[PDB]
RNA sequence: UUGAUGUCACGGAACAGGAACUUGAACAACAUCGUUAC
């Protein structure tokens, strides 16, 4: 808490007879969902709350603005203060400015409930989520305005140089106020600035200032807002900000999904898994937009870095990162030191509506459906004709770009993401986010000089196909059957420790194969979104429920003939697990059978006593 | 890859012969008529001894899991 | 590997003894704890062999336990976990294991069915975590204080039902004795619990000798004073035992036996200044001084003589230090007790310009040396870092001090000055200026006068000069025309506070004077009555920087 | 519910670390129901 000193000294300082009070008014708008920690008790469902007003209005506290001003002033001068909460006042350059600044609060009148996000933690050995590692966090929307007033009472001719430079940084759009800045929380922008310098050194202006208690109340502020001059003062010594912004663009060809189970449980559509949407405030009402989260992109890039670098034998994914100095623990921060890269959300450059895709699970024995289960999903549609762009930006700081090894690590990771590995999104086993083209601009070719494609040149044609030998004796006038089960062997070669996705191993292979399919008999792959495709015109549409004659069509994505990846995965999986003599990978182990009994058999009906 | 299949199963690759017999495609001038039987014999104009004349005959209850494992066996 | 053990314990489970059931519960807990974090043993994807028998046994174990939830399972498992955590290597793994224990068993201690073993081991985990907190602000961190307070709260939860425990009472007293030396106040019930412990006796450790000595000095009893004198030698920490024996033999008036134990205790002091031994040494000296004894002079001088050799040489001209926050006090106590003037100015020169740094800048320097691919700065800074961070658990479990010597800095002799120069050394005492003493001293050396009186010592007050200097400094950076007469009143204060500089027998009339200042006298506005027109004045920060 | 001759608390950013991920061909042939007669 405290400890004031009570045996210090007594002094007497004369501070001249000049006094000037400068007012800077305006507003500041949110460009990203912000966060202000107010984690209170008696509510343990969500473990990261936000600060709200007793009538549920988002407020921006005074202490946060004051702390951010102190941090930016200690950034301008390249010397941090070493005060220790006691004794006589500090006489350095930063506190001597902070001793004459007055700010106010804000309310924003929006009063809509905040939105809850979820975060997990992925096991880098099996690829799935870890055990019991799941936590939520409620965030505030985007586009919320706050009024802004700042008074400086000093002895100089207007504001100092440091305050003019810091206000220029805040007008550029680099006012990183609060929150979890590592995942791209509140980044505000100061708009409509106005400034006015009073003169308390004379006698008439001092009396006119004392006559109205300053201009602190609301009527005094509405009277003062008619004597303000537009535009901020120009600084004398513009130093520089220390956060660079570099833009990213990603797009190739495939559908996209980013899971959200609670929205799937509430949504009107009713599908099993849907994508992620976010709201933005339009003054009073909110509007939804589909996006790619910031936590997911941060995790993907962190995993692409952590799987390459050796760190004396044991790779960076097998460490614990608690109290260590690693390469991943320096760029991406730890729980002892803050990070250095701030990611952001990614929007889709259009209004792509989601489609619906159905799937079923085919039994191995008696190949039919599973226990009558159809499961569907609602991804965003992307095709080789409509590539579904993704535009975004992320921030790094100055001393990371000046180094040589950090840019090397980031270039290696982004070159591995650009080539096709590390697919973004959800169900990548059936081709979601399949390929990429990652373009990064705004760093003066410091990182994007390792993301150049290099390839070899063998010119060797794939070795021919062999001629078969298994032949059958087929005659005429003898009608056959279409089923013919295949009796398997009795020994299955199991193993309890599979490889693990922790790194790229030594004697293993990684890459991709390009194929070429050709049909020899008519092919049917249906498009089950609507049933009355071949229905004639000029009649009734359909009643609420009848049993008509269903009529499907062929599968199309953007008026373009395609075959999904699930079909090919299923057929190649069936042949592959028949060859190696594997288990019945999908089966219905329950559901006892039942048979009718015959009347001729009088030996079984001789002991069914009444 | 083939050598690995020689390490587990030594010389009992007799589920690969049937798999190669079931993926066979009619090369040419061969029209193997396949279809499913009818229920009775009085409801198909060909007279092919439907499902109720096979349960007491070739496809008996004891010889049924032998004529359903050989790859191309003639039903009728 | 952790799934075959469950089946090995499930094979011979007898469901009647309290050893096989405990082993089964331990195996289940270890498998679950292996799953909670993501280790390399998560790739094992097998199961149990005999399904129906194992299902019957596991359902009978989860069903024949709910009537016996007496806390016998989790308490013993976490007890053995902490017991394995105590005997570890370097502090990193000890810290991580302690925070994992604290995180896992903090929930099960908030109900009425709270075991004594569970609360005892939770309080011990809090107390042992409270010792491993690296400071970074020239002051003690608040998390250490609140770890001590939480340990006290849980040991009070236990001792509210019983009266004597002889295990939780010792944790309570350890936490109080740790709160005392962190600048805090004793808890309100210290005397009663100290009297409950003193009425049992039987010390068997090293902490309990300190608790008993505190009790006998609190109530003036001579019961345990002879029992703590027959302890065995050749233990793991000899110096602390010799210090305790000296403090004991002091209370029964055994002189010429306190000095020998003190001298044998000084010689084997640990190399780290964070060890909980130097603080007790300064407390012993402070207690010897204000009892109007005369024994404290020898101990203070010997402690300074063996404390100076703890520096670190990293190059050919510079040195490093440690900052243990009581060095000023020990140096002032060694200055107040030394009578020879040349020895007093040899004392005053060891407090001059040094490199007393803290942890964060040493970390910066280590990363700087690893930036320039150096190798003589990753084995000399490494010793400092991994030595002063390992001596935090010094009296709980610790072993011999793992360090080495510090070398010997060569001393420049006072006979290197020319015959015309006059040397002046300044020192600002703080211990005797906190009382009504006459502040600081000046030491004048004339190297061409008689040998029997070659040194003069003068004393003066320095509070009002400090106030005048502060007023001028505060008026200098907020004005430049209203800071004109503050300079002249500061110069008059200089001429008034130390009036012996304007004499004739000391500082003869026209000889060049060499000033060596200390403290806030380095920043005096002595630019141009004053001696900057008659005597040849020149500065020097310390006397070991005198080349010609 | 304060006490007077002495309050820099506008002297202090609730901040810092965690990929809603993994598994699934929109596919398909044999019956259903019980009693009659000596």
């Amino acid at each position: 808490h405290g400890k004031p000193d009570r045996l210090e000294k007594s002094r007497s300082v004369s501070i001249g007879s000049v006094l000037k009070e400068t007012v800077v008014c305006g507003e500041l708008v949110a460009k990203t969902p912000f966060f202000f920690g107010a984690i209170d008790e008696d509510a343990k469902q969500t473990d990261l709350q936000v600060l709200l007003t007793p009538d549920n209005k988002y407020r921006l506290p005074r202490s946060a603005v004051r702390g951010i001003l102190r941090r930016d002033l200690q950034t301008y001068f390249d010397s941090p203060c070493n005060a220790e909460l006691g004794g006589r006042p500090c006489m350095c350059k930063t506190c001597r400015i902070m001793r004459g600044i007055t700010v106010m609060d804000a309310r924003s009148e929006y009063n809509a409930p905040p939105e809850i996000r979820h975060r997990t933690r992925i096991n880098p050995f099996t690829g799935t989520v870890a055990e019991g590692a799941l936590f939520n966090m409620e965030v505030a929307p985007e586009g919320i305005v706050f009024p802004f007033q700042l008074r400086y009472r000093g002895s100089e001719d207007g504001l100092p140089d440091a305050l003019k430079t810091v206000l220029k940084w805040w007008a550029e759009g680099q006012a990183f106020m609060s929150g979890a800045a590592s995942t791209g929380k509140g980044r505000f922008r100061m708009e409509n600035a106005k400034y006015e310098t009073l003169d308390l050194s004379d006698e008439n202006q001092r009396n006119d200032y004392l006559k109205n208690w300053g201009w602190r109340d609301e009527k005094g502020l509405e009277e003062l807002k008619k004597r303000l001059n537009s535009g901020l003062p120009e600084p004398g010594n513009y130093r520089d900000p220390k956060w660079h912004e570099i833009n990213v663009s990603i797009e190739m060809a495939s559908p996209f999904i980013n899971g959200d189970p609670i929205r799937a449980a509430v949504d009107k559509r009713g599908t099993d898994v849907v994508t992620f949407v976010k709201y933005k405030a339009e003054g009073e009402e909110a509007k939804p937009v589909c996006a790619y989260k910031a936590e997911s992109f941060r995790g993907v890039i962190r995993s692409a870095v952590a799987r390459i670098h050796m760190e004396d034998g044991v790779p960076l994914t097998e460490l614990t990162h608690s109290d260590c100095e690693c390469l991943l623990c320096q760029i991406f921060g730890s729980e002892y030191e803050a990070g250095k890269i701030r990611f952001e959300d990614l929007v889709f450059e259009s209004d792509p509506e989601p489609v619906t895709f159905d799937h079923v699970a085919i039994d191995r024995f008696t190949g039919g459906a599973a226990d009558k289960k159809k499961f569907d999903d609602s991804p965003l549609p992307g095709s080789p004709a409509r590539p579904l762009m993704l535009k975004g930006s992320f921030w790094i700081r100055r001393d990371v770009l000046e180094d040589e090894e950090y840019c090397k690590a980031l270039g290696k990771a982004l070159a591995d993401v650009n080539n096709g590995l590390y697919p973004l999104g959800g169900k990548s086993a059936i081709g979601y986010g399949q390929v990429k083209s990652l373009g990064i601009k705004g760093d003066d070719k410091r990182i994007s000089r390792l993301m150049n494609p290099a390839f070899d040149e063998t010119d060797v044609a794939v070795p021919e196909k062999p001629k078969t030998d298994a032949e059958v004796r087929i005659e005429a006038e003898k009608v056959y059957y279409p089923h013919y089960f295949v009796e398997p062997h009795k020994k299955v070669e199991r193993e309890e420790k599979p490889c693990g996705h922790q790194k790229f191993h030594e004697g293993r292979l990684t890459g991709k194969i390009r194929c070429k399919l050709i049909t020899k008999t008519p092919l049917i792959v249906p498009d089950t979104s609507n049933d009355d495709f071949f229905r004639p015109a000029d009649k009734e549409a359909r009643k609420e429920k009848d049993e008509y004659h269903k009529s499907y069509a062929f599968f199309r994505l953007h008026k373009q003939i395609m075959i999904p990846g699930s079909e090919l995965r299923g057929m190649v999986s069936s042949v592959y697990e028949t060859v190696t003599n594997s288990c019945f990978r999908i089966f219905d182990e329950t559901k006892r059978l039942s048979w009718r009994m015959d009347a001729d058999h009088q030996n079984v009906l001789q002991d069914f006593l009444p | 890859g083939f050598a690995k299949l020689k390490e587990w199963f030594r010389d009992e690759l007799d589920f690969i012969e049937n798999l190669k017999k079931l993926l066979w495609f009619p090369e040419g001038d061969q029209a193997p008529r396949v279809c499913y039987p009818m229920l009775r014999k009085k409801d198909d104009p060909n007279g092919n001894s439907g499902y109720e004349e096979l349960k007491d005959g070739e496809f008996k209850k004891e010889d049924r899991q032998k004529k359903l494992t050989t790859p191309w066996t003639p039903w009728a | 590997n952790p799934i075959r053990d469950i089946q090995d314990r499930l094979k011979t489970a007898k469901f009647d003894n309290k050893d096989d059931m405990m082993n089964l519960a331990s195996s289940l807990y270890k498998y679950e704890k292996q799953l909670m974090d993501s280790s390399e043993a998560t790739l094992c994807q097998q199961g149990l062999s005999n399904r129906p028998n194992s299902f019957s046994q596991l359902s009978q174990f989860r069903d024949s336990d709910i009537q016996s939830k007496a806390g016998g399972q989790t308490g013993k498992f976490w007890q053995n976990e902490y017991e394995a955590c105590k005997n570890f290597q370097t502090h990193k793994e000890r810290r991580e294991t302690l925070e994992q224990i604290i995180r896992f068993l903090q929930n099960g201690a908030e109900e009425k069915d709270a075991d004594d073993l569970l609360l005892k081991t939770l309080a011990r985990a809090y107390f042992h975590r409270g010792l491993l907190y690296r400071p970074k602000g020239f002051s003690v961190p608040a998390r250490k204080v609140e770890a001590m307070k939480k340990a006290i709260a849980y040991c009070e939860i236990i001792l509210d039902k019983n009266e004597e425990e002889s295990e939780a009472l010792r944790i309570w007293l350890y936490a109080a004795m740790e709160l005392r030396r962190c600048g805090e106040e004793y808890p309100e019930n210290f005397a009663e619990k100290l009297f409950y412990l003193a009425n049992d006796g039987f010390i068997s450790e090293l902490y309990d000798i300190r608790l008993f000595l505190e009790y006998t000095e609190r109530e003036e009893d001579n019961n345990f004073l002879d029992m703590i004198l027959q302890e065995n030698q050749d233990r793991e920490r000899l110096f602390e035992l010799c210090l305790y024996k000296a403090r004991a033999c002091f209370h029964l008036n055994q002189l010429n036996d306190v000095r020998i134990y003190g001298e044998s205790a000084i010689d084997n002091a640990p190399g780290a200044f964070a060890d909980p031994f130097w603080d007790e040494l300064v407390e012993f000296i402070r207690m010897l001084r204000n009892k109007k004894s005369e024994l404290w002079k020898e101990i203070a001088i010997k402690a300074w003589d063996k404390c100076r050799e703890k520096e670190m040489k990293v190059g050919n001209n510079i040195y490093l230090s440690w900052y243990w926050a009581r060095q000023r006090e020990l140096y002032d106590l060694a200055f107040m007790a030394q009578d020879g003037i040349e020895k007093k100015t040899r004392i005053a020169d060891s407090l001059k310009s040094r490199t007393t740094l803290r942890i964060q800048e040493l970390n910066e320097l280590r990363k700087d040396a690893h930036r320039k691919q150096n190798r003589r700065l990753e084995d000399k800074l490494d010793r400092i870092i991994e030595q002063e961070n390992e001596a935090r658990d010094g009296a709980y479990l610790r072993r011999n001090p793992p360090c080495f010597t510090g070398g010997k800095r060569e001393e420049i002799p006072f006979a290197r000055l020319p015959q015309n120069w006059i040397a002046v050394h300044f020192y600002l005492n703080e211990l005797e200026s906190h009382e009504g003493g006459k502040g600081g001293h000046a030491l004048i050396y004339d190297p061409q006068k008689a040998e029997k009186d070659q040194w003069q010592d003068k004393s003066f007050d320095y509070k009002e000069l400090h106030r005048k200097f502060l007023e001028w400094q505060e008026n200098y950076i907020l004005n430049e025309e209203g800071s004109a007469d503050f300079l002249v009143t500061l110069c008059r204060e200089i001429e008034k506070a130390m009036p012996f500089l304007f004499k004739s027998e000391v500082i003869p009339e026209d000889r060049p004077v060499l000033w060596i200042p200390h403290g806030f006298l380095h920043r005096l506005p002595l630019h141009a009555e004053i001696f900057w027109e008659r005597h040849a004045s020149r500065y020097l920060p310390a006397w070991h920087l005198f080349d010609p």
